[PDB]
């Protein structure tokens, strides 16, 4: 009920898998198109259960201070701020290592192009 | 940390050497600008000296400077810099390695001194070294020691005397006569800031004990440039820098021991060499016919001096060492003097080639060091090594072929025109076999003239030797070719290289290692072996089908090891899978190879498994690979599967591709909820503009994935103006099957009804007009274990294309049709129970009667019944098929997964958390009920009729529909605006109408019990429980806190009900229906929703503030806190009213034909979450 | 450490004991002078370990929405906001029951006049 054990690593793995799914489905070919592909990948990664959110912030791998002042919601609820922090951390981590999947997909599609036939 | 020293040292050493050489060149009078054109200054001869710029030299360096200048103009400045740098680096490393082992004659260290750091052991025993190296000047050198100065000059003189002595032993690395490099040697070699200090003391002392340090130096010296030049189109000058690597030893031993040792053991079956080799693999078993053929073709006796080994890419020279070891063992077994073996081995058993000079130097040095490891009289006798580097032949000097002399001219001119571009192609050039003896004789004549003759003849012979030597090496037949081909795909496509590839190698033009394989086969002799290691992507791909077809009817497989990933010491290559193989040059169709499967392990585990010989498959002939379509090399299959694959028919031309728009999908594609249903073709006939399209999504079987529409008005005139293929025009608007092309989990096919289009991503299958088969039978066959296993085996990449699907087997039966029909009905019933489908009819809970708990229990029972029924149905399909073909198929991965929303595992994840899943399901169901209630209030649905009631544009025709009597049990709102606040001030409050809805549906007697049940259910997962509050308070808190987020998530950032919010404090919030918005909507909102609220706030502030001033108390601070927030609310509401009044003056007209994304940004900062939907920040006025 | 089980009830009990000790030490004899005492009692009651804060926020008794917009800190850290929320909740809960202690202390100290002897 009020007890849960979810770590940041599970969230990161889920986000990584969803990013791979998005880049495969949408047929991303350029780096600038990755932004949105990352954004959606983060959207379906932040938990909505309050217990899970509180357990994630106590895990290892996520800091407790914002880096950009433009990503803080102007609200009175504390769930939104924590969700925004998780979203920013996931965005940074995913964008840190993202060209690998893009170039792998590009080389694979080049291999199986079969002379455009 | 052992290799970490070399890793940290090598690139810095390269940079320092390059800096020193460029500085020396600039001081000499040669420089290059930013653009790259040379800055060759004019030489001035003042007299007795020279005047290069502002520097002087004693007139003796003029010819050498001229040679350097003429070399600079004919090729790259950077090329010269790099050549000099790595030449000096290699010379210094060789000197250090040789002096550490004590191979020098005088026995004194040259670059160091024992037990004394920063000291030299040659500055004290000067007379001995002087008389050993340079006797004639010996006495003079002694005088220098008596001077007490000129130490750097004496050391420089002594150091250059070693290279001249070593020139005789290894001519490929050192020179005797004066050369250009002596002018590029840095100064101050004995100071504390020199370049020798890093080499001497930065590397440890124990790292030079082995011989593998050469490979580390070869690999780590070029790492920075390799990393720099990877992500582009690599040109010819950077080819070596991009394809240089190192190979682990056990793979090399496995390759070598199965190609030379195999031949020797075939000739002599009971040799004592069997136990010397530990990676030798014995043949399994053979039929009498192949045994007789092999015995007939096997020779009787062979002499050790007739074995030839070639390495088309020498690199560091790792393979040649193992070949040397095996040949030494053979020679010792035959019986020879131990002092005469290395000479013979190096003379007439080892050959090699490469494209770079650095690799040639390193390979020669390694071979000589290995030879000296077991001999001492060597290095004092002239021995020629047949290891050379390819060079261009763009020189036709008048002096040569005119002064050289004292029939052959035809041969020379024919053979000199083949190497016009040899620094790009490499070892892929072919030389005719018939010109071998003549080339050998000409080379012998050139060798003879290189000693006896005048200066002109000697110079001409020294100029012409390398071309003839490389031609003779390349025009010879060998019986063993071992190599590690370089990897380069479609990025390194130089125009000349790819033109040559397409002209000469049509069947292997897609990469370089395949071309190397074909050329190696062409370079071999009859009854010869070819052993290599390359990447996996040539056995399971359709681009190499011709190569596999040509390889399976002309050669024979002997042995293969399937390494998989994570090999090569995990030196990058995360997506690199490799295999190693040995192939013979003869033909035999009834041979049984031996296969190993080492795909899932680590490097140490793989080595141990190969050493113990585990995971062996040796129960398949060679012709059996031709029975599977596409001829893939699947060694782990069984005979029954292969035999049964050809007993059934296959799909013909029933599979076709979909259309393809060239781009700009944001102007053609929409989701179905966000357009008027009058223009929708699926429902509401009369005018069609949008048509359903199939694109393919997640895994799903027999039905589902209906969530897109496309614009196809007037048969397509807006789409046809753009460059769109529109393939298969005449096959549209028909029923059939559909499947996703690029997937990630498995293969599945779904039913597709009429009135649909299919895209490139999701392709379609259509039955013929009067075909024997039926679509239901095809659907039944395509969703079984057999087809899933076959598809996984054929294409491991999970990229099922139409050409791949055009050869799947099909089975004809009668029960499969009805079973498939039942499964389709069940799946459709499961899919049509949510609001996000245009066939949604009614909510499930309101069908039953009694309590909410009873309805919830019945709903759960219904879902469980559907799930169990489908699970039972899917078993008979598998049972029937396994009786047609007499074998069983193993179950792996997700072959036992039911794709339904009734199954909680499918829709919530693999984790087994049933305690939380029994609360999450309940909370979601109650949330969906509340959403349906809000939809009924808005007017989208109704309690009288089923399906959508009003979804048109502009709120036109709603009055007539309402007056007809569509809503009579539960009336709908007339304005179209629903307030959402924390008081009962308005009559349109959402909570009050929710309570009215609950009272109307489930009666009056148990209203309180139902409200308590709903409030309890909401707090399990959606929100956090509170200490004490009623059901209505919980409902209001849920509506005001977490209803916008759930709605925005359900429709995937394409909301139907738009939220207008005042700001940080909940002063005013409202919901507006998108399909009932016109130009006179904001005016009504301002006129009769905001001004009365402002008046109420003013009155409440005036009343409340009065009573506190008159009477105070100890706990009267609560009223102060209550009154504080009202001022903030009033100010925020006033600001919002001003902004709304500004925006409402312009009569904004909206168009639903455009997307929600475009239209959501026309209202400024009046809505909520503008950035999360539109993608850009709202614009302020 | 991370596996910390600290609830809002313990914090409330500690704050109540501190408030009683402060009111006994200072000897305040008026109703409207309790603001300083309650401020002091509430200040030295919130924890500083981040794990304790995250375990308290997930406990039972404390909500997740601010009531006063003026108590929101202006910073980029997330610990400060949670601490402010806990402080406000404690202040409200303790000010709910504060006259009983004052009147009990007054009636107890009334019985120790000793006729000014
Ligand atoms: C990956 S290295 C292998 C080195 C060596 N076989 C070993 O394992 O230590 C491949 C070598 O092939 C050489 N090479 C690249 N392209 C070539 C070409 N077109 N013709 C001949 N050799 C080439 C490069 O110099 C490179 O050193
Ligand atoms: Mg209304």
């Amino acid at each position: 009920m009020a007890m849960s054990n979810m770590t940041y690593n599970n969230v990161f793995d889920h986000a990584y898998e969803m990013l791979k799914e998005n880049i495969r489905y949408d047929d991303i070919r350029d780096t600038d198109d990755l932004h949105d592909a990352i954004h959606m990948a983060a959207d379906n990664a932040v938990p909505h259960y309050y217990a899970d959110i509180f357990s994630v912030m106590a895990s290892e791998g996520i800091d407790l201070e914002f880096e950009d002042s433009g990503l803080m919601p102007d609200t009175k609820d504390v769930i939104r701020i924590l969700q925004a922090r998780i979203y920013e951390q996931l965005t940074i981590d995913l964008w840190e290592d993202a060209e690998d999947l893009l170039n792998e997909y590009l080389e694979e599609v080049e291999e199986y192009e079969e002379d455009e036939e | 940390m052992n290799t970490n020293n070399i890793k940290k040292y090598a690139p810095q050493a390269r940079n320092d050497f390059r800096d020193a050489v460029i500085q020396k060149l600039t001081t000499l009078g040669i420089a290059a600008d930013k653009k790259g054109n040379l800055q060759i200054a004019e030489a001035e001869t003042i007299g007795e000296t020279v005047r290069y710029g502002q520097f002087d030299y004693p007139l003796s360096t003029l010819p050498r400077r001229e040679r350097l200048v003429k070399r600079a103009r004919e090729q790259g400045f950077e090329v010269l810099v790099e050549h000099c740098a790595y030449t000096w680096f290699n010379r210094l490393c060789a000197i250090r390695y040789m002096e550490l082992h004590g191979y020098l004659d005088h026995g004194f260290r040259m670059l160091s001194h024992p037990e004394t750091p920063t000291a030299f052991e040659v500055l004290d025993h000067v007379p001995e070294v002087a008389e050993a190296l340079l006797p004639e000047s010996k006495a003079q050198l002694v005088e220098m020691k008596l001077s007490g100065n000129q130490d750097e000059a004496l050391y420089r003189e002594l150091l250059l005397g070693q290279c001249h002595a070593l020139h005789h032993a290894m001519p490929f690395l050192f020179e005797a006569v004066d050369d250009e490099a002596e002018l590029l040697l840095p100064d101050n070699l004995t100071r504390t800031d020199s370049i020798l200090r890093g080499l001497v003391d930065d590397i440890p002392e124990e790292d030079w004990e082995q011989v593998e340090v050469i490979g580390w130096l070869y690999q780590f010296y070029i790492s920075e440039k390799k990393d720099a030049v990877i992500g582009k189109v690599v040109k010819s000058e950077d080819i070596p820098a991009a394809t240089q690597l190192f190979t682990p030893n056990w793979i090399v031993q496995y390759l070598v021991q199965n190609s030379v040792g195999r031949q020797w053991l075939q000739t002599y079956p009971d040799s004592p060499l069997k136990d010397k080799m530990e990676y030798y693999i014995e043949p399994a078993e053979q039929t009498p016919e192949v045994q007789a053929q092999l015995a007939a073709i096997t020779p009787a006796s062979i002499e050790p001096e007739s074995i030839k080994v070639l390495d088309p890419a020498c690199g560091s020279g790792h393979i040649l060492t193992e070949a040397y070891n095996v040949l030494k063992a053979i020679y010792e077994e035959r019986g020879y003097r131990t002092r005469d073996i290395p000479q013979l081995i190096l003379e007439n058993n080892i050959f090699g080639l490469d494209i770079d000079d650095r690799a040639a130097q390193l390979s020669g040095f390694a071979m000589l060091m290995l030879a000296r490891q077991d001999d001492r009289r060597i290095l004092g006798r002239g021995v020629r090594l047949n290891i050379v580097s390819l060079q261009e032949s763009k020189l036709d000097i008048a002096e040569v072929w005119t002064k050289l002399n004292f029939a052959e001219y035809k041969l020379l001119m024919r053979t000199l025109a083949l190497f016009t571009s040899a620094k790009t192609l490499g070892s892929l050039i072919q030389v005719p076999q018939e010109d071998e003896a003549a080339l050998k004789a000409f080379l012998e004549r050139l060798y003879r003239l290189a000693v006896e003759g005048d200066i002109q003849q000697k110079e001409a012979a020294a100029e012409l030797i390398p071309y003839i030597q490389q031609a003779w090496i390349l025009a010879q037949r060998y019986d063993a070719v071992v190599a590690n081909p370089p990897y380069m795909g479609g990025k390194g496509m130089n125009g000349d290289l790819k033109e040559f590839a397409k002209k000469q190698f049509p069947d292997s033009k897609s990469d370089l290692f395949a071309m190397f394989m074909q050329h190696a086969f062409s370079l071999l002799k009859e009854n010869g072996f070819n052993a290599q290691v390359n990447m996996q992507s040539w056995m399971f791909l359709s681009s190499y089908e011709a190569l596999r077809g040509w390889l399976l009817d002309n050669k024979t497989f002997i042995t293969m090891a399937h390494l998989g990933a994570r090999a090569f010491g995990q030196i990058s290559g995360e997506v690199v899978q490799t295999t190693a193989w040995v192939i013979k040059n003869n033909h035999s169709g009834f041979y049984k190879p031996v296969f190993f499967r080492l795909v899932d392990d680590n490097e140490e585990h793989k080595k141990n498994n190969l050493l113990n010989r585990m995971n062996c498959f040796k129960n398949t002939l060679q012709n059996d690979f031709k029975k599977i379509p596409g001829s893939p090399i699947a060694y782990w299959a069984t005979l029954a599967f292969i035999n049964s694959f050809l007993k059934l028919p296959a799909l013909g031309t029933r599979a076709v591709k979909g259309l393809d728009t060239n781009g700009s999908i944001d102007v053609f594609l929409r989701r179905w909820p966000e357009v008027s249903i009058n223009s929708f073709d699926a429902l509401g006939k009369g005018n069609s503009k949008w048509f359903p399209i199939a694109k393919g999504g997640e895994l799903r079987k027999w039905f589902g994935n209906h969530e897109y529409i496309i614009n196809y008005e007037n048969d397509g005139i807006e789409l046809r103006k753009n460059k769109a293929n529109l393939r298969n025009k005449d096959m549209y608007f028909q029923e059939g099957g559909t499947w996703t092309v690029v997937s990630t989990t498995g293969f599945s096919m779904r039913y597709m009804p009429k009135g649909f289009l299919f895209d490139q991503g999701g392709s379609a299958v259509f039955c013929e007009n009067n075909d024997e088969l039926s679509i239901y039978n095809i659907l039944a066959c395509m969703n079984s274990k057999y087809i899933n296993y076959s598809a996984s085996l054929i294409c491991p990449t999970l990229n099922f294309t139409t050409g791949d699907v055009r050869k799947f087997p099909v089975i004809k039966n009668n029960h499969l049709e009805d079973l498939a029909k039942k499964a389709i009905e069940i799946s459709k019933a499961d899919w049509n129970q949510f609001e996000t489908s245009w066939e949604f009819s009614k909510n499930k809970l309101i069908e039953h009667k009694g309590n909410v708990a009873y309805s919830y229990a019945s709903y759960c029972n219904f879902q469980d019944k559907l799930y169990e029924q489908l699970v039972n149905i899917e078993k008979n399909i598998n049972n029937i098929i396994e009786e047609i073909l007499g074998f069983k198929i193993e179950t792996t991965e997700n072959s036992e997964l039911i794709t339904l929303n009734s199954n909680k595992i499918y829709r919530y994840g693999q984790s087994e958390t049933n305690d939380t899943f029994l609360n999450r399901h309940r909370s979601d169901t109650i949330s969906e009920l509340i959403s349906y209630s809000v939809g009924c209030q808005m007017g989208r649905y109704s309690l009288d009729r089923e399906g959508l009631v009003y979804a048109h544009e502009g709120n036109k025709g709603f009055a007539e529909l309402a007056a007809e009597g569509a809503y009579k049990t539960f009336p709908a709102d007339n304005d179209g605006i629903l307030p959402l606040m924390d008081d009962e001030w308005f009559e349109d409050d959402v909570t009050s109408r929710v309570k009215e809805f609950v009272r109307t549906v489930w009666g009056e007697e148990h209203l309180q019990e139902n409200l308590e049940f709903i409030a309890e259910s909401l707090c399990l997962y959606a929100i956090k429980p509170k200490k004490g509050e009623s059901a209505l308070e919980t409902i209001r808190r849920y509506l005001s806190t977490q209803f916008w987020k759930d709605h925005m998530k359900m429709y995937k950032k394409r909301p139907i009900y738009w939220l207008f919010s005042s700001g940080k404090e909940k002063a005013f919030e409202c919901l507006v229906y998108l399909h009932r918005y016109n130009d006179a909507t904001l005016s009504r909102m301002r006129t009769e929703y905001v001004v009365p609220l402002l008046a109420r706030y003013q009155a409440n502030i005036d009343r409340l503030n009065d009573q506190l001033d008159e009477a105070s108390g100890g706990e009267a601070t609560r009223l102060k806190r209550e009154r504080d927030s009202l001022i903030k609310k009033f100010s925020e509401l006033r600001s919002y009213d001003d902004r709304l009044r500004h925006y409402a003056d312009m009569r904004i007209s909206i168009d639903l034909d455009d997307g929600v994304k475009v239209n959501y940004g026309k209202f400024g900062d009046l809505l909520a979450d503008v950035k999360a939907i539109t993608g850009n920040a709202p614009e302020a006025i």
